[PDB]
């Protein structure tokens, strides 16, 4: 049979899927908390 | 003193025309411009050039020439030693060269790129070295070896779980390759850096949201250690150790093959120096 | 016939080094 | 082994040490 | 306040069934027990 | 009041 | 003489720096070339085998 | 309602000593800051300390007899000598001789105790000030591998020979003979989820070292202060890696991916070896039956002969 | 300050640009010359194609 | 306020879609049940 | 407004059939059915 | 008032240098010339 | 003033450097003049 | 006070029960002494 | 002031001489010339 | 400060140093001159 | 004023006559040419 | 202060830095006779010059 | 003013005597020439 | 201070670096008489070109 | 302070490091008049030059 | 300061660096001449030059 055995999605392809979504959703809300309006100092009057 | 700004106004404040290198070289740069949110300069245009030629020669070789679907079981593999450091485009190992010529033009592109966007800020140069030190560690390991040893068969191949055959069978052809020195001294860099990510993150985390001053964390460093590095210490060592992590490990690979052929016979001579040698009984000699 | 080669553009090479720098550091500096 | 070709590459190699070198000398430089 | 959001619910409960579904299958097709995608 | 930690202090 | 780069040529500085600059190569390249012969021109070639 | 100089300046046994700082020039002109000291010596910090000891004079002086108490041969093969775990035919007995496996036992039994306190000792102290307890959760996850390599793998294995020995040399051929042992460690997934991580963890810290240190003229290092209100070093972080890759992070949450990249690596690590001898006992042939091997089939082997 | 320059070439060229132009072409032209009596002296040594 | 944006479902529900067919598509390919293209 | 924007759908779409055409292709020139590609 | 006749002139000729080298290195490569063999 | 004649000048000498290098290179280290060796 | 809040005596409950279910899944499925999914 | 402190002079001068008494007598010993601790 | 005079003369001895003792340690081990023969 | 101080003088002369007297002790019992604490 | 202290050492000594140094020179002293003694019953034992 | 300190001059050539002074010691004694601490 | 330098030189030498130089000139020449009587020894005793 | 110094060596010493400096020379002659005694003994037992 | 020091050297030389540097070189020549005794000595004893 061409088919891995149980054991290869348990260990080597789910982890490797979680991975891969958490990268990219860890990544958008990080980016999505950075980019938003809170407290800064003018950069006009700063530089 | 502080109000809440949208970040659209700080993105739009900081945004210049030409103070790039290319921009002092041929007086003007040709692509100085923003596509979306990236900045695409010169440089920029020869990585992603580099970088979409690499990919399609790379899934070529894997896909076709060897028909597989399956990206865990390809061999993207260089020519046999036998042919020097010839390039034939009617022999095994073209492809390999073709996308390893690519992706070195991506990565010497990314690192000025790197170069330029730190020009436009008013930065210092501190990414660009850190960044060319890994550059530098793939150069050595694909084009500075291969030269040295004769052929571009020394090279590894570029196959997702086939390069970690190629570094365990040469990682047993100069067998014992933990007793080589600028290997230890990499390990030790790596599992430092590891340790002072960690240390790092714990300290800012831990006095983030609290009613407290800022000397607190420096007490608590200085209770535990006797010790408080500071502020700006703590970015340096960062840096510095995670370069010279990489720095140290380009020797041990480059001699492994040219000046050293045996990293236990390498030690032999420890124990013939004269301060000690003879003064043991059987067994306890040498 | 190499080494003869290698003198005439040794030779050319010096030459005209030499004349580059003769033009350039010509007159009176400041 | 050609040791010609071989020193060059272990020169380039050497080479690749001087950023961080000037770093570190920068520091210690601009910090009196 | 309701100790939980209905989104947090939602998402929770999607991606343990989608996880759950793909795994049961890549497993029973792989045992050979049953006469399914054989050659 | 939006603080850039995530936070809303008065 | 005319010039496009008057703070080069016409300064001391720059003419040290020009005559600096072809010293260091030379010296770089000679030093190398006179090892490498010396090198070659007394090691004794490898025994062959029996 | 906390008292920094008390904290720092305090006598008796819940109290610091060394206390005249010192002060050390080439840190300060490197690294920014010089004064050394003083330090707390309370109650979970004597107990490592002498826990600690023991161990290591039960080591030294276990040296000094199998090299035959002289000095000179000690100093000669001080770097390839080692205490041994006791060989298979004991199986996890403690009735073993002192020179085939004792020493080996009462030193990591005092080990274990001072790691334990030094945990602890973490703990209150980070209690004891203002700050949060974050680096005591750090160290716990980093010390699940070290119970993992020295009681638990072993206890399931059923010998003790299966944990390192005492030496320089001897952690090197720990590795090696684990590896070489169960077929393949390149082909166990947990090893390659560590090492992802690690790598990771490297790149993360060169990254944020060096975009601090360009952009420190505008004090951006003042962490603590930039995360009341970000000035021109953030913004321009900010902008650098937004034009590099297209999205950035804060001032703040960089340091959370900095903890949990160099979390999961222990994590993953302790799973990946405990795994490794009890359920599957050949890497390589596992990762045949799950097809991640490359075929292979005539290799060019004149690379790897001299 | 640029009289003797061409009409022509008024809104390109200055006084000594003109005139460092001269000396440029001037040397191409003698490095070019230079350069066919190396190639000639080389295929005479040994052809590159056959 | 509704829990979830039309736009987060169309992006979800149009990846997991393509997702989905794509490996499908490779898995009954590789099985070797069907003829397909076979040479 | 509205969900998306016009460019985004124009960029998404090129994208993926471009991506698509070029896996189209490699995979029917890799599986040796037709005779296109011989010596 | 995009398109500059300078930042064209550096990008074809670039852009043409680069080829011509790129041609000579396979030409020279395939070996169907005896050109510069031994 | 569009175009600098000191930028064309640095330019042209640089490029006809590293022109000069690169073509000593790949004659030497070829089948024939074979690093001079003969 | 109450010492516990019910948010956190949901979320350990649950993740308690599905990690117990996979691992005696696991446990008993792997041990050969039922006949299931066999070929 | 002054060059050194009595303290230091003391700590260095006695350190020093229990090493070197250590050493000595470890070497002899070691040597197997006297009787000694034998058999 | 000028740093042309200190980094001409460093360099140069470091040079110098190097290239004395690589030399000597090549002319050592050849057996060409009988030097420090047994 | 002073280019060295008396400490450092004093502390660099002691320590490289002790490394000094210890080396060649060494270097002498290893040699053989003395009896000296032979078995 | 420096009362105890001869008049000579008195930048060096203070008086309990002078009772100090006293005991540890009679330590010294003692220590030095038991020494030789314990070499000279050594050497009449077995000598180890020969 | 001056461009090398007194200090770093000493310094630098004291190190490099005692370095070629055991080099050189070392080297001889190794070369077999001379007899030396033979036996 | 530029006093004993002599005017040509002012712009690239101090009054210390002058003397410090003419030291280090002095130390070459001498070396280099030194070195040629050494290679003409060594020649004399067994050539190495033959 | 620079009291019992002699004044050619005011600059460089102080009372405490004149004493000092006297205790160490004193020392470093004695050492001296023993080291040439042993080497004396030693070499009158077997010569290490042959 | 320079006091002590000629005027030839009062660029370059303090007053206690003067005297130092006096040191340094007595104790140069005295180890010269100690080694070209020695060599003198052992090239007696065995030529290392045949
Ligand atoms: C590989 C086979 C052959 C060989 C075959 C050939 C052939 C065929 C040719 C050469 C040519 C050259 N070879 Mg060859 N060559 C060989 C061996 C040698 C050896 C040797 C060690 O034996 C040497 C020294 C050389 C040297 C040379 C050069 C003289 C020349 C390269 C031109 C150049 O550098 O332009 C680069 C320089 C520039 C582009 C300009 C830079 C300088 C300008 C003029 C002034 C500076 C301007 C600046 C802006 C001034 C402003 C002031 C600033 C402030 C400083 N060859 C071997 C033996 N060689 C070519 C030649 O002779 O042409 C003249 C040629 O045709
Ligand atoms: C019979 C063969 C095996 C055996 C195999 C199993 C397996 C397999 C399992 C158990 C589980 C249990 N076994 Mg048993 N068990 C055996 C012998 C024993 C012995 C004994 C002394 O011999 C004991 C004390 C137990 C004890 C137990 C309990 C710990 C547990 C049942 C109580 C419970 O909490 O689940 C009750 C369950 C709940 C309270 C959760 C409610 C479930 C909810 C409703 C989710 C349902 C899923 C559904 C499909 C989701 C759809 C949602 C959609 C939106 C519609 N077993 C023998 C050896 N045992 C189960 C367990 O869950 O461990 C914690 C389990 O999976
Ligand atoms: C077959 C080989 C022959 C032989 C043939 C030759 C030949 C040929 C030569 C020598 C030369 C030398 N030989 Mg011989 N030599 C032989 C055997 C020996 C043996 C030995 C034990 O066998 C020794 C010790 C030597 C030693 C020497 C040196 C005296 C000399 C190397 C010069 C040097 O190191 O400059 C390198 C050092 C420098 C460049 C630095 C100089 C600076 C000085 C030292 C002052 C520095 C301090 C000062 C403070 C500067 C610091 C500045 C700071 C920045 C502030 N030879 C055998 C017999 N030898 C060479 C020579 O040059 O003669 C003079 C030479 O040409
Ligand atoms: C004889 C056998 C070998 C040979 C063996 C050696 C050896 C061995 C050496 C040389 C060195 C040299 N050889 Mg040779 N050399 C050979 C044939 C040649 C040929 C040829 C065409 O055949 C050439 C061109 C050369 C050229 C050279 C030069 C590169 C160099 C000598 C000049 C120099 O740099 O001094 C320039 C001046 C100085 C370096 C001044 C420095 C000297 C100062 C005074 C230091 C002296 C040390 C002193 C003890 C310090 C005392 C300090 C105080 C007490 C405080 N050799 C043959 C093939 N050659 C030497 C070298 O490499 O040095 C760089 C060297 O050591
Ligand atoms: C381990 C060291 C202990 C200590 C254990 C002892 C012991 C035991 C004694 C003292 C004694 C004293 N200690 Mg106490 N003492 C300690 C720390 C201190 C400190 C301090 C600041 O820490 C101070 C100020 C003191 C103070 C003192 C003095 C009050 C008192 C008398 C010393 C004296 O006059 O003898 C002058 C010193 C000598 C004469 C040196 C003698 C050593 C001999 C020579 C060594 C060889 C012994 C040999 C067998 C005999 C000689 C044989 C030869 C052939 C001649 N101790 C530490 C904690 N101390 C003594 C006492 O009488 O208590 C009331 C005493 O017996
Ligand atoms: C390192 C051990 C101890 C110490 C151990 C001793 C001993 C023992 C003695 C002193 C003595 C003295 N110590 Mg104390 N002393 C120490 C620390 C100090 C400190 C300090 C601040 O650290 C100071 C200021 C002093 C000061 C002093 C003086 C007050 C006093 C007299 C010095 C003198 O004139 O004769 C010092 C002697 C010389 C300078 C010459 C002797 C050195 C000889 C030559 C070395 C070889 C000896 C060997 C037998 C050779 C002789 C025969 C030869 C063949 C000719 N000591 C340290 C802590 N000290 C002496 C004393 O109190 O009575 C006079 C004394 O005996
Ligand atoms: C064995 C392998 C397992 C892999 C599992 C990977 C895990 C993935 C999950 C990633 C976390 C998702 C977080 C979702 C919720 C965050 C919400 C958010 O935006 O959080 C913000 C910070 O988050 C942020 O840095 C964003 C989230 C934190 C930064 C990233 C943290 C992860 C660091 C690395 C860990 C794994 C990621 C990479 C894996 C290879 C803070 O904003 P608040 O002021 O609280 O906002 C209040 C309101 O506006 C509503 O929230
Ligand atoms: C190792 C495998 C190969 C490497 C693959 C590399 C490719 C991708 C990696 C990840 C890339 C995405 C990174 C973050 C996403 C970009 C963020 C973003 O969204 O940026 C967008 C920019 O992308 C744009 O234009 C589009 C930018 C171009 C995207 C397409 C680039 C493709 C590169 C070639 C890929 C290989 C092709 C090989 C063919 C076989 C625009 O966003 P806006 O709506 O304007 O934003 C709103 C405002 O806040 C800012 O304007
Ligand atoms: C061959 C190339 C050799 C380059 C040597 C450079 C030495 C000086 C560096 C320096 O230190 O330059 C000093 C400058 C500026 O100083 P600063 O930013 O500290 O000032 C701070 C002001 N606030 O930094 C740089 O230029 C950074 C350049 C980064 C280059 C790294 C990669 C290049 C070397 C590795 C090779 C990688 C592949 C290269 C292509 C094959
Ligand atoms: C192991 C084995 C052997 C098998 C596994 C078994 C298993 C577990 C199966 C699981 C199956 C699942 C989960 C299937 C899921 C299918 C989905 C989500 C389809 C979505 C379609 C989405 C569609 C059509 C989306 C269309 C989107 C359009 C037309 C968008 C159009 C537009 C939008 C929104 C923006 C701009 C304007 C425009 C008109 C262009
Ligand atoms: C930038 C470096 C490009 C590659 C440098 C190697 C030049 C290729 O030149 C090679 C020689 O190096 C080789 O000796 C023989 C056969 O091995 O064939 C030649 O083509
Ligand atoms: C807290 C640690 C758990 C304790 C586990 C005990 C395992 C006991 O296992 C023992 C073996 O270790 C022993 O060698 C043989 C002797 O016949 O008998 C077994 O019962
Ligand atoms: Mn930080």
């Amino acid at each position: 049979s061409p088919w891995p055995v149980w054991s290869g999605y348990a260990l080597c392809f789910v982890p490797l899927a979680a991975v891969i979504l958490g990268f990219i959703i860890a990544a958008r809300f990080t980016d999505k908390q950075a980019t938003s309006a809170y407290l800064r100092l003018d950069p006009a009057k700063a530089n | 003193s502080a109000e809440v700004i949208p970040f659209s106004i700080i993105e739009e404040f900081y945004k210049r025309p030409g103070k790039t290198l290319a921009a002092r070289f041929f007086g003007v740069d040709p692509f100085d411009f923003w596509i979306g949110r990236f900045y695409v300069g010169l440089f920029g245009a020869i990585s992603i050039i580099g970088i979409i030629l690499g990919v399609a020669f790379y899934l070529y070789e894997g896909v076709v020439n060897e028909g597989t679907l399956n990206i865990l079981a390809m061999r993207i593999e260089p020519p046999p030693v036998s042919q020097g450091l010839n390039v034939d485009p009617a022999q095994p190992g073209f492809f390999w060269f073709l996308t390893m010529v690519a992706a070195t033009i991506a990565f010497v592109g990314w690192l000025l790129r790197q170069i330029d966007i730190s020009l436009k800020l008013d930065m210092g140069m501190e990414v660009p070295i850190a960044f060319g030190a890994v550059v530098s560690s793939w150069i050595t390991l694909q084009w500075l070896r291969p030269i040295a040893m004769g052929a571009w068969g020394h090279g590894f191949p570029l196959g997702i779980t086939h390069h970690l055959d190629w570094v365990s069978n040469i990682g047993y052809q100069y067998y014992n390759f933990f007793y080589n020195p600028f290997h230890a001294i990499g390990i030790t860099l790596l599992f430092a850096s590891t340790l002072f990510l960690h240390m790092h993150g714990s300290a800012v985390l831990s006095e983030a949201k609290r009613n407290i001053s800022d000397q607190n964390i420096h007490v608590f460093w200085r209770n535990i250690l006797g010790y408080s590095i500071g502020e700006i210490g703590i970015h340096r060592v960062a840096f510095w150790t995670g370069a010279a992590s990489v720095l140290f490990s380009n020797l041990c690979i480059f001699l492994s093959g040219t000046f050293v052929k045996d990293w236990n016979a390498f030690w032999g001579f420890w124990d013939k120096m004269p301060i000690w040698n003879g003064v043991g009984q059987g067994a306890l000699v040498a | 016939m190499a080494p003869f080669l290698m003198a005439f553009f040794t030779i050319v090479l010096i030459v005209a080094t030499l004349y580059f720098l003769s033009m350039i550091m010509s007159g009176k500096p400041e | 082994m050609n040791w010609i070709v071989a020193t060059f590459m272990l020169m380039f190699v050497l080479v690749a040490f001087l950023p961080l070198v000037v770093s570190l000398a920068y520091t210690w430089v601009t910090n009196p | 306040d309701r100790p939980f959001e209905f989104r947090t619910s939602v998402v929770v409960s999607t991606l343990l069934g989608l996880v759950m579904a793909l795994l049961i299958h890549f497993v029973v097709l792989s045992s050979g027990a049953f006469n399914w995608l054989r050659a | 009041a939006a603080a850039p930690a995530g936070a809303a202090a008065a | 003489p005319p010039t496009l780069f008057p703070e080069i040529t016409n300064t001391v500085r720059g003419r040290f720096y020009i005559v600096a600059g072809i010293i260091s190569v030379v010296m770089a390249v000679a030093s190398i070339a006179i090892f490498w012969w010396i090198f070659y021109t007394i090691t004794p070639a490898p025994a062959p085998p029996l | 309602p906390i008292d920094l100089h008390d904290e720092e300046y305090r006598d008796g046994l819940e109290g610091t000593i060394a206390k005249p700082p010192g002060h050390v020039g080439w840190m300060q002109r490197l690294l920014g800051e010089g004064q050394v000291g003083p330090i707390y010596v309370g109650l979970w910090g004597v107990i490592s300390f002498i826990t600690f000891f023991a161990s290591a004079f039960i080591i030294l002086v276990d040296y000094g007899r199998q090299v035959g108490w002289n000095p000179i041969i000690y100093l000669r093969e001080f770097w390839n000598l080692a205490v041994y775990p006791p060989p298979t035919e004991y199986g996890l007995s403690w009735n073993v001789p002192w020179d085939k496996g004792g020493a080996w036992l009462a030193a990591t039994f005092f080990l274990h105790i001072s790691v334990l306190t030094w945990w602890a000792r973490l703990y209150t102290r980070a209690k004891a000030t203002g700050v949060g307890t974050q680096l005591a959760w750090g160290f716990a996850s980093a010390l699940s591998l070290y119970f993992v390599i020295y009681l638990f793998h072993p206890l399931a294995l059923g010998n003790w020979s299966a944990a390192p020995g005492h030496g320089f040399r001897a952690i090197l051929d720990w590795t090696n003979y684990v590896s070489i042992h169960w077929g393949n460690f390149y082909y166990n997934p947990f090893h390659m989820l560590s090492i992802f991580f690690l790598l990771g963890s490297t790149l993360l810290l060169a990254m944020h070292g060096a975009t601090i240190v360009a952009t420190s003229k505008w004090k951006s290092e003042m962490e603590f202060t930039e995360m009341m209100a970000e000035g021109p070093g953030t913004q321009r972080a900010q902008l650098f890696w937004r034009w590099v890759m297209g999205w950035n992070a804060n001032s703040y949450n960089i340091h959370i991916w900095a903890w949990w990249f160099a979390a999961f690596t222990a994590i993953t690590g302790a799973i990946g070896l405990f795994l490794s001898g009890t359920l599957v006992p050949d890497w390589y042939a596992w990762g045949e039956t799950a097809k991640i091997v490359a075929p292979w089939p005539n290799p060019d082997w004149a690379q790897y002969v001299f | 300050q640029n009289d003797l320059v061409p009409d022509q070439w008024k809104p390109l060229f200055n006084n000594a640009e003109w005139l460092v132009h001269d000396i440029v072409v001037k040397t191409i032209y003698g490095g070019l010359i230079i350069a066919v009596i190396a190639h000639v002296l080389c295929w005479a040594w040994t052809p590159w194609i056959r």
